[PDB]
């Protein structure tokens, strides 16, 4: 335990966290360069917070190349690190500093696929990720992103509940969690990667809300309020208001206009308001937008 | 029906291979027995009925127990500190908001401190390296759940019923796949509620026919018919309730007619 921390040099910190710390560094005996994620484990004395034990817990289950992978772990008394692989940027930073040109449509394509298929694996593994914003996607100078930060993740084998405290930021919230439904399911993740998968189109968030009723005004008046026929027992939901606006479903052409049909196509299905309809990443993998996927490495400005 | 429904069945039919415990441990243990274990889950279910906790969090503490006892020699007097350690750690992993560590020291009378409670979760998290995410009889009965066309709630609750008694008998369930108690807790609930036997589409989905059933099946029915004159009777009052229909007090059939 004190000997593994031993063998690590930190390097620098690079970010913050209600978790803890997370320290850039290698390891002196191989060389390689990992992300520390540290714990104090006296600033609550409650053992080991519930984020961490589900976030390794899950973790080590998920090995797969679109998933940030988990190294090790080393329990001191005071102390709990999580050792994982280090990549280079996130893609909230890579899409702030492509303001100016715009990441490139191919590589877009990328991404989104890697995301699907690091999603599919949570999914097909019984786990919902449940935060995913641009924040929490890792990308290196290969070209690879990957799901991190399991923070918030929760096995599904058995139904998991809505809980106010423990949601995604708003941007990335699903209708139905707005709306309050009552349990979670695989459908909120697409939601949130399909508002990713529009704000790297065109440059802006999809439904930047202010507040949790602003939020679903701004799904409403982008995707039309929805109806009985469109999202039955939506009228039934708990926060559901008959007060709520009529708006009409934009033309999709003008929300995400340098999208073609394919990719069009693929949005509106991530963005679909019954969850039950929402595609799947599963299936959203065999759709023809990715037809021609490649591979291209980003600019990383470092 | 889901779209990963059975992706997440196929693997947790891989995972529960993983997390079976030791069936012969209890012999191995030279203070322990089955007994004192029974006492202990019993009990378990008693806190979970206090705090209100999930059935899912009782399933996966003794999950925990099980595997942490089929490594680690355990005192009579250090039994239920295993116990506490296990529900906080189930408890933590399951619950939306997990109780406070005091409540665990309170539910155990002062025998242990907040210091041992919290060591002991540390020495469980090492023995069980982290690998807390185990399948339930709770997890499969809710796969199997979404194949009962007319669906039942007096069906399921006592399958959940069926398969809350067999944590208490590490004799002789603890022999069994969580996937296996979960299809005989359905057939017996099944019949005993409808009449109707183990269903076509869970025979295609988990491979396993009514024949493959008969020995947990037999031992589950006998478990049963002596409900009533058990030594721990937690889960009959908390399933008198009710929210399960108070499936406990149902009759169970003279014989499966298998
Ligand atoms: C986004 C990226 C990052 O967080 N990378 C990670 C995180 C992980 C694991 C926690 C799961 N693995 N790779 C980053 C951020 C700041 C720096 N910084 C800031 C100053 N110097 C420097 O080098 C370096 C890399």
């Amino acid at each position: 335990p004190l000997v593994d921390m031993e063998n690590f040099q930190k390097v620098e910190k690079i970010g913050e966290g209600t978790y803890g710390v997370v320290y850039k560094a290698r390891n002196k005996l191989t060389g390689e360069v990992v992300a520390l994620k540290k714990i104090r484990l006296d600033t609550e004395t409650e053992g080991v917070p519930s984020t961490a034990i589900r976030e390794i817990s899950l973790l080590k289950e998920l090995n797969h190349p679109n998933i940030v992978k988990l190294l090790d772990v080393i329990h001191t008394e005071n102390k709990l690190y999580l050792v994982f692989e280090f990549l280079h940027q996130d893609l909230k930073k890579f899409m702030d500093a492509s303001a100016l040109t715009g990441i490139p449509l191919p590589l877009i394509k990328s991404y989104l696929f890697q995301l699907l298929q690091g999603l599919a694996f949570c999914h097909s593994h019984r786990v919902l990720h449940r935060d995913l914003k641009p924040q929490n996607l890792l990308i290196n100078t290969e070209g690879a992103i990957k799901l991190a930060d399991f923070g918030l993740a929760r096995a599904f084998g058995v139904p998991v509940r809505t809980y106010t405290h423990e949601v995604v930021t708003l941007w990335y919230r699903a209708p139905e969690i707005l709306l309050g439904c009552k349990y979670y399911s695989t459908a909120v993740d697409i939601w949130s990667l399909g508002c990713i998968f529009a704000e790297m189109v065109t440059r802006r968030a999809l439904f930047p809300g202010d507040s949790e009723i602003d939020q679903l005004f701004r799904i409403f008046r982008t995707l039309g309020t929805p109806d009985e026929v469109v999202w039955p027992g939506v009228t039934s939901m708990p926060d559901y208001k008959p007060s709520f606006p009529k708006w009409a479903r934009q033309d999709f052409s003008k929300v995400v206009p340098p999208l073609d049909e394919d990719g069009r196509s693929l949005l509106s299905q991530m963005l679909h308001y019954d969850p039950n309809k929402r595609i799947s990443a599963k299936a959203a993998l065999a759709h023809p937008f990715f037809q021609d996927v490649t591979k291209p490495v980003p600019h990383l400005r470092l | 029906v889901p779209d990963y429904h059975e992706d997440i069945h196929t693997y947790l039919r891989e995972m529960e291979v993983k997390c079976k415990p030791k069936v012969g441990y209890m012999k191995k243990q030279p203070d322990i027995t089955n007994s004192m274990r029974a006492i202990l889950v019993d009990w378990l279910v008693e806190v979970g009925e206090e705090y209100k906790l999930q059935n899912e969090t009782l399933h996966l503490a003794v999950n925990y127990i099980d595997r942490f006892l089929s490594s680690m020699s355990v005192l009579r007097g250090k039994l239920q500190l295993v116990g506490t350690a296990a529900m906080l750690l189930a408890s933590k992993f399951e619950e939306i908001y997990p109780p406070e560590v005091a409540e665990f020291v309170y539910i155990t009378d002062d025998t242990y401190t907040k210091k041992q409670v919290l060591r002991m979760e540390h020495l469980v998290l090492k023995v069980l390296t982290f690998d807390l995410a185990a399948p339930t009889v709770n997890q499969f009965l809710t796969q199997y759940f979404l194949h009962q066309q007319p669906a039942n709630c007096k069906v399921e609750s006592l399958a959940m019923f069926l398969g809350e008694l067999s944590l208490i008998d590490a004799d002789p369930y603890l022999k069994y796949l969580p996937s296996v108690i979960a299809g005989a807790a359905f057939h017996l609930a099944l019949y005993t509620v409808t009449g109707q036997s183990w269903p076509e589409s869970l025979i295609r989905k988990t491979g396993y026919t009514l024949e493959s059933l008969k020995p947990c099946l037999m031992d589950l029915h006998q478990t049963y018919l002596k409900a009533p004159q058990h030594a721990q009777q937690s889960i009959r009052e908390k399933y008198k309730n009710s929210k399960y229909h108070g499936v406990s007090l149902l009759n169970p059939p003279e014989t499966l007619n298998l």
